[PDB]
């Protein structure tokens, strides 16, 4: 089995467009995700709120949809609750709150795309492990 | 003592090192190449990183029959395309 | 001589059947208290709410235990590291429900055993011996301190100290494995080398000396009568024992010096057990065994399990089951 | 009598750096193949087809995680000979089928026999009593009960211990969860013999070193001993008084002391071996029946014994699907045993 | 090669440094060179940390133990412990590294080139271990030096910028201490506090005024004591109580250092004042409490009444009483109710955690901080995989509190062992039987039988 | 409980005082050989 261009091809938006990430983009995505996100989201779960995970299906049912690059990049700019009703930048890392989450200060747009790509690609590799928690370890 | 030349004599002699400055690196390089050419994988039948699973498969190729175990292994190997 | 001098002379006397001494002056009452409390509690103490969740655990013989299942049960998680002497309780019934006996016993015991070590130093001095037997005893003593005091301090509760019982000891070990992966910790590994090695060398030395006993008896009497207490000559032939063992392996892998040999016999288990103790004492502050969970990954990114991951599944079983009513939040953080 | 046999005996018993002997003919190839087989496997050989595990340096394992793993459960107790009906002379397939496991177990067993025979042979040549070999009977009983009798009682070699550090740790945890092995009085006697033996080692070495006679001027006291000397290098009398006054009792007979040092760890290991023979048949000390009847009737009755069984149940359910792949266990999330939150 | 083999010195190579006991020049060299090694490590390690330092990541995510020590002193940091200037760290590093060359130079000189003994060269620098007065005098010099050090901390706190104060009104910040606690009832009060739960002896020090005043007291005490020991010689009772030899003094110091090591272990494990959680990460208690806080906040946002929510055991799922009645967090963290930290105290009333403040007054920054601390709990593997033992690889983290605690427990323990070794040996040597029993004068042979 | 507390405190103090004054009563000299360790 290999990390092929097909595995690395994920939805760009909700209108059927895809983007194919490079292997280097994938590595950058894993690195940046560990750097800024894994402290809470290791393995696709959420330690401070296990009801909400990073599974692709879960992201598709979010408001607005978060199962594509645009949705995820926007989330990293202006995160909302699951129903889209409140903005939660004050308690969740984002560019908008880079002042109080200093690790977001150096993240560029390229970086956000890499992180989003990671979030989308991992379950294609890991399946149920991604978002699964200790049951699937 | 039992008669053999003392080790301390041997490993401090010039001739010992004339010999072993050749034989030791030669062996070390031979072992390196055993891995680096990929020969080890083929000798011991150990999977390369791209050969544990076919692209979409997620089930272990577990041997399940005693007397046709060999052919089972061969079939597993074919299924890696 | 005044009464204080006479008293001092008796305390420090080399002629007492059991040596007393100044360390002994503290050792004797403290060990007597821990022992008496332990015996009474092991037989007759009611159930103890070890985890502070109003779920009392029965440890005593009279309350449904045998020798294997019985224990004196650690004090309540509600207490934590607070000092809980008898006089802090409103009543003995309260004291017992909350596990007061555990604290009385472990504190008196740790003090008394520390004094036992000191007393070994002291008698060695009174007799004109060299002083380091007590250093050998520091290894088991440090181990006791690790499981009864240091681990509780690090975790924030005497409820996590080792229970005073056989099955309770096993419980402590299994939970420890779930929480620290102790088998994969190199200090526990050195501990195991220490005790396996100690047993090996014990057997080895026993066997070599026994093998080289000089003939002094007939076939119909125990060969032990060939040694007489205080005889000046050695009772076995070390030259022959060395000829043997030296040929078993090779000459330079065998000791010819009895002093070096005996120092080795001391140092191998003592050092290994020092590390065993330090293992528990450092896992007390959650610096844990090696973690190779999902260390091996294939070209696509599939996890390739190793034996480490199987260990991980075992540890998960232990983790998710232990203290089944005591956790409300997803992470067990002590 | 000086025919070829006696000439050979002469050569075999030469006083050389590494003694050979008749026993050497069995011991050297078997020990060498066992060690070489282990190093070869842990460096190059997978456990993908037998266990679904990576197990070699070649695949990315480290010293703690490498192993030569047991054959698949479907092999049963096959000797798994290279020329046998499973591998059919194919070396690569033999490695993939777990042939190195039985290679190592069997050559290892015959090598242990060779080593004990070496202990006898040398003792006889040198003119000493053979207590070292006798003491070696304990390593023999452990190896034979754990690596041979135990899996022979179970379904297959798969359940023997795999030769690796982490693999052995897994063996321990399997025995806790499935056998409640810590509850077994034969294991308990084993533990007492091992820890008691370690105790005796430490205390005897320390006592000798702290009752030395001053037989030299140096502050480092090792040189003040001569292997050929007749005198005891330390005082048994002083040692006896010290221990009598510290502990209540003390050795007074040096011969009995050293015999006891043989007896304690040797007997402990033999006892553990007996317990493992019972575990080969699942004849465990798993439960106390009286405990279970009481706990079943009374939901407020709790001991450390019942507390440990819940841990065992966790181990079984959480480890079995991956540890026993031939069973094809699928345990849905809802059936997994778990306390609150965790 | 004076005294440099086993036959002349009586000591084997593996105890070679014992050959230095009565060679004061060379021993001076060993000591100065060793000091050089220490200072060297401080400088080099500081530069290493700085080179590997990313200013927008918390320190504790980066395996730092020295930079935290510098920042605690108020150098390089601002509000909340944010790094505003790394130059001070650079300075501390460089200056220690440069000084180590000087110390090493002196050490090497005295050790292999200078006079081997100092006595014939100088009455002032020369000494006999058995000369009680000379010993007390040198002890005195060193006490005065320590006192000056303590006063240097006081000077930093009061006149040169202040200290980082995790407790500063409005949020942690560097603050100048203008009113150090001088009241001896407070200062020595700490010394008489129990070391058990909710008391914690001196480890309980929880404000910089007490820290600074305490250091004023220690400075004056050390200088006064030093003067005392220069001007006096040991009394009869001391003379009769002690062993007077180099190995004995060494053993005493080994016991003292073991004690201090255990203490430092506890300090770094529990205290969050002189070891600010901003720099060192949260304490174990802190992170546990933080988890409880985190889920209280989550569930209460969802609509839960956290005061009245009964957990599976009958105890409150979120909130319960301590054994003396205080309102505390529930679950296993009931053990950690003695915890105190600036993010939690605003929710604390007279009777403990206040339900009204919990319902109405929890700020976003408190939620953030509790989430951060909960997810940086001091648990992790030897190879630095963060989290519980069963956690998968992903996060490279072991808390500095764990590194510091574990290292100092190991060191303190072996130092106790060293105390026993050298104390027992000093006794035996002073009495004259450290080399073994005189065959012609075995004491036990002159004693009556026990039975 | 108060009486118990006072009693235990008195007992403990008694034994600690014995320990301390005992080791202060010329201990280095209590050995079989060279006593003058003063
Ligand atoms: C000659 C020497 C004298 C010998 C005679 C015997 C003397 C009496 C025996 C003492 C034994 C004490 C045991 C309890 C140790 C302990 O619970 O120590 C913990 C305490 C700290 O206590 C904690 O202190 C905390 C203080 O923090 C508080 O204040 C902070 C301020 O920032 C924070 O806000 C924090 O959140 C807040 O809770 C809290 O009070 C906790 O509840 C409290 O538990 O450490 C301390 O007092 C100081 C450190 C004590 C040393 C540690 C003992 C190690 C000994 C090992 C020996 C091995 C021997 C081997 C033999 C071979
Ligand atoms: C000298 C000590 C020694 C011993 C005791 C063993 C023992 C073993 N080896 Mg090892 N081996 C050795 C040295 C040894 N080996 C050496 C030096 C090598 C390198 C060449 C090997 C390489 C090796 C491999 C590759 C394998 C073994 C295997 C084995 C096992 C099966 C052997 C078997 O069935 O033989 C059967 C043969 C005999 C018992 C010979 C008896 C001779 C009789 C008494 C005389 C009569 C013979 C007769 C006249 C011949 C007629 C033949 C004709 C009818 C066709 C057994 C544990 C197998 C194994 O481990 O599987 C897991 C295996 O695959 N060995
Ligand atoms: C902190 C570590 C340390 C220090 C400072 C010392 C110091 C000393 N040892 Mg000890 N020793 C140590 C650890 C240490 N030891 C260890 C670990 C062992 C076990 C291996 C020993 C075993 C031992 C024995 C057996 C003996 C000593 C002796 C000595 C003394 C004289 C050595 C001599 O004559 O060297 C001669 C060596 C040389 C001429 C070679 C060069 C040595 C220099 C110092 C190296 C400088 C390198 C440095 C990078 C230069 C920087 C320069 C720059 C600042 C300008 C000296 C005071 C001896 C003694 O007691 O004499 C009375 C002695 O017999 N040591
Ligand atoms: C107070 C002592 C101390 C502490 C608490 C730390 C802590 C840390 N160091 Mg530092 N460091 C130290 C001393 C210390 N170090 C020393 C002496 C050196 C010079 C070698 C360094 C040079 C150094 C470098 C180059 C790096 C660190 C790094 C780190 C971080 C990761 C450590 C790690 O992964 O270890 C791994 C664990 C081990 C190596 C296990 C050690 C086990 C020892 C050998 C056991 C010894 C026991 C006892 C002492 C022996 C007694 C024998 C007995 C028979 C008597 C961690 C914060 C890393 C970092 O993150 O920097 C940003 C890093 O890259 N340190
Ligand atoms: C542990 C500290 C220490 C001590 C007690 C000594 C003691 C001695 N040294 Mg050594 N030496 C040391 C460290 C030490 N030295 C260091 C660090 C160096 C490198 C600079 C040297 C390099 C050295 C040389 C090259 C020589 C000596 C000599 C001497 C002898 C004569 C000293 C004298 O008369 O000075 C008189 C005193 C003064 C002139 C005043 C000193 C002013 C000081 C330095 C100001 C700073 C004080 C302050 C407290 C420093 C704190 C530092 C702290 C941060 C670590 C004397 C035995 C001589 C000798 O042995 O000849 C045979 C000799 O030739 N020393
Ligand atoms: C009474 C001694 C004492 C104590 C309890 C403290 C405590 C503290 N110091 Mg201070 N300090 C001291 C003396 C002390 N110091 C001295 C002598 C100096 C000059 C070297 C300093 C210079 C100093 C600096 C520069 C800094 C501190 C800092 C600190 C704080 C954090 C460090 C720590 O954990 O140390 C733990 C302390 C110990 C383990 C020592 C325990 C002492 C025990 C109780 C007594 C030992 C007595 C001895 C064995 C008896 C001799 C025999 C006699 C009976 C005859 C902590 C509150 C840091 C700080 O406050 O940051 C804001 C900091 O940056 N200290
Ligand atoms: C490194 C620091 C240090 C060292 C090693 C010494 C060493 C000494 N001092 Mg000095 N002293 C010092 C600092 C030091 N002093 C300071 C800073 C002061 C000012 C306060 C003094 C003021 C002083 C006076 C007034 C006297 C000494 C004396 C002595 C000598 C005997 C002390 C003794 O018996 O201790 C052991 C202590 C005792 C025997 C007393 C009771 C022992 C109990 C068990 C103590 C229990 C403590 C326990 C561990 C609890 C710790 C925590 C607790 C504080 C809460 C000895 C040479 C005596 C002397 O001979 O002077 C010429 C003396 O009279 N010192
Ligand atoms: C199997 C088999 C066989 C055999 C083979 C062999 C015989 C082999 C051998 C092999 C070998 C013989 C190998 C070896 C190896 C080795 C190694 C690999 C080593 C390593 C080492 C190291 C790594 C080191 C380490 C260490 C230690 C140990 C301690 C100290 C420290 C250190 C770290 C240094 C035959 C053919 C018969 C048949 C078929 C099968
Ligand atoms: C005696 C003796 C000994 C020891 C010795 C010693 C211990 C010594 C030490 C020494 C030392 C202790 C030394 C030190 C040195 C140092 C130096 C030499 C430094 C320098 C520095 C520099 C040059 C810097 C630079 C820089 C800067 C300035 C900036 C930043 C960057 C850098 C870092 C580049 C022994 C054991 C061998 C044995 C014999 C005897
Ligand atoms: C800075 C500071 C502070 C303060 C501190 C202090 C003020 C301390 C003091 C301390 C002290 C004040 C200490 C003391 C110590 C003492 C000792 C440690 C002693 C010892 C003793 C001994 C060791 C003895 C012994 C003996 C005996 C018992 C018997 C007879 C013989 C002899 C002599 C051997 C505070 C916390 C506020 C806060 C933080 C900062
Ligand atoms: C809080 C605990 C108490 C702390 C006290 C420490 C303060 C310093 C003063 C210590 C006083 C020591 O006083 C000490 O007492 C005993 C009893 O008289 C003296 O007398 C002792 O001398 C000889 C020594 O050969 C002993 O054999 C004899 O049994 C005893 O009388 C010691 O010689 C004296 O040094
Ligand atoms: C088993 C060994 C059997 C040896 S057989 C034996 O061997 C002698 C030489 O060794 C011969 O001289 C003799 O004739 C023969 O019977
Ligand atoms: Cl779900
Ligand atoms: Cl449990
Ligand atoms: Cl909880
Ligand atoms: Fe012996």
């Amino acid at each position: 089995a290999e990390l092929t261009p097909e595995v690395l091809t994920v939805p760009l938006n909700s209108e059927g467009k895809t983007i194919t990430l490079t292997e280097k983009q994938y590595l950058e995505g894993k690195r940046l995700f560990q750097y800024a996100c894994a402290s809470c989201h290791v393995g696709g779960i959420t330690k401070t709120n296990p009801s909400l995970d990073l599974r692709t299906e879960t992201l598709a049912l979010a408001t607005p949809p978060r199962d594509n690059i645009e949705g995820l990049v926007d989330y990293m700019k202006n995160p909302t609750t699951y129903d889209g009703e409140q903005e939660i930048a004050e308690v969740h890392p984002s560019l908008r709150s880079a002042d109080i989450f200093p690790k977001m200060r150096n993240l560029t747009e390229k970086d956000l795309v890499a992180i989003a790509g990671h979030i989308l690609v991992e379950p294609k590799i890991l399946g149920d492990k991604w978002g699964g928690g200790k049951v699937y370890y | 003592t039992t008669g053999e030349r003392p080790f301390s004599d041997i490993i401090t002699s010039v001739r010992y090192w004339v010999i072993h400055s050749i034989t030791i690196p030669a062996l070390f390089i031979a072992g390196w190449l055993f891995v680096s050419t990929g020969l080890a994988y083929d000798v011991f039948g150990t999977p390369r990183p791209d050969s544990y699973y076919a692209q979409e498969q997620r089930s272990i190729p577990l041997v399940t029959d005693r007397f046709e175990a060999k052919q089972q292994v061969e079939t597993f190997l074919e299924q890696l395309k | 001589a005044n009464l204080w001098e006479r008293f001092c002379n008796w305390v420090t006397s080399t002629d007492n059947r059991l040596y007393v001494g100044w360390f002994g002056v503290i050792m004797i009452p403290t060990l007597l208290a821990a022992t008496i409390c332990f015996v009474i509690a092991f037989i007759a103490a009611p159930p103890v709410d070890i985890d502070g969740i109003r779920e009392p655990v029965s440890g005593s013989l009279l309350y449904g235990n045998n020798i294997i299942t019985g224990a004196v049960v650690p004090s309540s998680n509600a207490i934590g590291l607070h000092f809980y002497p008898i006089w802090e309780a409103a009543s003995l019934d309260e004291w017992l429900y909350n596990g007061g006996p555990y604290q009385l016993i472990i504190f008196h015991f740790l003090l008394g055993a520390s004094c036992y070590m000191g007393r070994q130093w002291e008698l060695s001095y009174r007799l004109g011996m060299r002083p380091w037997i007590c250093v050998a005893y520091s290894a088991p003593l440090a181990s006791a301190f690790a499981v009864f005091l240091i681990y509780p301090i690090g975790q924030g509760s005497f409820s996590d100290g080792m229970p005073l019982g056989i099955s309770g000891t096993f419980n402590f070990m299994i939970v420890f494995q779930a929480e620290h992966n102790i088998l994969m910790h190199p200090f526990h590994q050195l501990g195991v080398a220490g005790v396996f090695g100690g047993a090996l060398f014990c057997a080895m030395h026993g066997s070599l000396v026994t093998s080289s006993l000089i003939r002094e008896t007939t076939e119909t009497e125990s060969a032990n009568y060939g040694y007489k207490f205080g005889q000046e000559e050695e009772t076995y032939n070390i030259v022959a024992a060395h000829g043997y063992f030296g040929r078993l392996i090779f000459q330079y892998a065998s000791f010819n010096n009895s002093r070096s040999l005996h120092f080795f016999l001391a140092a191998w288990p003592v050092v290994g057990v020092w590390f065993a103790a330090l293992g528990i004492s450092t896992m007390a502050f959650n610096l844990n065994g090696f973690n190779f969970n999902h260390s091996v990954i294939d070209a696509k990114g599939n996890v390739i399990n190793t034996w480490a991951d199987i260990i991980n599944r075992a540890n998960l079983g232990m983790e998710v089951m232990h203290e089944r009513n005591a956790h409300n939040f997803p992470l067990d953080l002590a | 009598e000086r025919g070829w046999f006696d000439i050979l005996d002469d050569w075999l018993k030469r006083d050389r750096f590494v003694f050979v002997g008749w026993s050497g003919i069995l011991l050297f190839p078997c020990a060498y193949l066992a060690l070489g087989g282990w190093l070869t496997g842990t460096t190059f050989v997978t456990s993908w087809y037998t266990h679904g595990l990576a197990s070699s340096y070649l695949e990315g394992c480290n010293f703690l995680t490498v192993a030569v793993s047991t054959p698949a459960n479907s092999m049963g107790h096959s000797l798994l000979l290279l020329w046998g009906p499973e591998a059919q002379g194919d070396f690569t397939r033999w490695c993939q089928l777990g042939g190195l496991w039985t290679f190592i177990a069997l050559h290892g067993a015959f090598g242990l026999i060779g080593f004990m025979l070496r202990q006898f042979e040398i003792a006889r040549l040198v003119g000493v009593r053979p207590y070292n070999a006798i003491a070696f009977s304990a390593p023999i009983a452990v190896f034979v009960s754990v690596f041979l009798i135990y899996p022979l009682g179970q379904s297959s070699w798969f359940f023997a211990p795999s030769f690796g550090v982490a693999a052995i740790f897994r063996f321990l945890l399997f025995f806790q969860g499935f056998h409640n092995w810590t509850l077994n009085p034969f294991h308990m006697m084993g533990v007492a013999g091992v820890l008691g033996g370690a105790l005796l080692c430490a205390i005897h070495g320390a006592t000798v070193e702290n009752t030395l006679f001053q037989d030299g001027e140096g502050a480092s006291t090792f040189r003040a001993f001569n292997p050929t000397q007749a005198e005891e290098t330390y005082s048994m009398v002083t040692a006896n008084r010290f221990w009598s006054q510290i502990f209540g009792i003390a050795f007074s007979n040096k011969r009995w002391l050293h015999f006891f040092m043989l007896f304690v760890p040797v007997t402990g290991l033999w006892m553990s071996a007996i317990g493992v023979v019972g575990l080969a048949l699942n004849l465990r000390s798993y439960d106390f029946i009286s405990q279970e009847i009481r706990a079943a009737e009374d939901p407020e009755f709790e001991t450390f014994y019942t507390k440990n069984l819940l841990l065992n149940e966790g181990i079984r359910a959480w480890m079995a699907p991956q540890d026993q792949p031939h069973e094809n266990f699928v345990f849905p999330e809802e059936v997994l045993p778990r306390g609150n939150a965790l | 090669a004076t005294n440099r083999d086993q036959e002349s010195s009586g000591f084997a190579w593996w105890a070679g440094n014992a050959r230095l006991i009565n060679l004061s020049g060379k021993l001076l060299g060993a000591h100065v060179a060793h000091a050089g090694l220490i200072v060297f490590w401080a400088g080099a390690m500081t530069l290493f940390e700085l080179a590997h330092f990313i200013p927008e990541k918390p320190m504790y995510e980066q395996g730092l133990i020295l930079i935290p020590h510098i920042a605690t002193l108020g150098w390089g940091v601002g509000p909340g412990g944010e790094v505003v200037d790394t130059f001070p760290f650079f300075v501390v590093g460089v200056v220690h590294l440069i000084s180590s060359a000087v110390l090493g130079f002196g050490g090497v000189y005295h050790a292999i080139r200078g006079p081997e003994t100092l006595e014939e060269y100088s009455s002032f620098f020369g000494y006999d271990w058995k000369d009680k007065n000379k010993m007390t005098t040198i002890l005195g010099f060193h006490l005065i030096v320590l006192g000056i050090g303590a006063l240097l901390l006081v000077a930093k706190a009061m006149f040169f910028g202040g200290l980082y104060d995790t407790w500063a009104p409005g949020g942690g910040d560097v603050r100048v201490i203008t009113n150090p606690t001088l009241d001896p009832r407070v200062i020595f009060g700490y010394l008489l506090k129990s070391p058990f739960g909710g008391e914690g002896w001196i480890v309980s020090v929880n404000n910089l005024e007490d820290v600074v005043g305490g250091h004023i007291w220690i400075g004056l005490i050390c200088i006064a004591g030093g003067i005392w020991h220069i001007l006096t010689t040991p009394f009869g009772w001391a003379r009769r109580a002690f062993i007077w030899s180099g190995e004995a003094y060494l053993s005493y110091s080994l016991g003292a250092l073991s004690m201090m090591g255990f203490i430092a272990t506890c300090f770094v494990w529990f205290n969050n004042t002189v070891y600010p959680s901003e720099f060192y990460g949260p304490t174990g208690p802190e992170a546990s409490q933080a988890q409880a806080m985190t889920f209280l906040i989550r569930d209460q946002k969802l609509g839960a009444n956290v005061g009245s929510a009964q957990g599976p055991t009958g105890l409150g799922k979120y909130l319960m009483r301590s054994p003396t009645g205080e309102i505390i967090f529930g679950g296993e963290t009931m053990r950690f109710w003695d915890f105190r930290g600036p993010w939690l105290e605003p929710l604390r009333g007279p009777n403990g955690l206040d339900l009204n403040k919990i319902k109405n007054d929890i700020q976003p920054w408190q939620e953030r901080r509790a989430a951060e601390y909960m997810t940086h709990a001091p648990l992790g593997s030897l190879n630095s995989v963060g989290g519980v033992a069963t956690e998968i690889n992903s996060v490279n983290f072991v808390s500095p509190r764990s590194w510091l605690a574990t290292s100092h427990f190991v060191l303190a323990f072996f130092f106790l062992v060293g105390h026993l070794w050298h104390a027992g040996r000093a006794r035996a040597a002073a009495a004259g039987f450290e080399k073994g029993i005189d065959r012609e004068s075995e004491p036990v042979l002159s004693m009556p039988s026990l039975d | 409980m108060e009486t118990l507390k006072i009693t235990v405190y008195i007992v403990v103090t008694f034994f600690v005082l014995l320990f301390v004054f005992g080791f202060l009563s010329g201990d280095p000299a209590r050995n079989p050989k060279r006593k003058d360790l003063e």
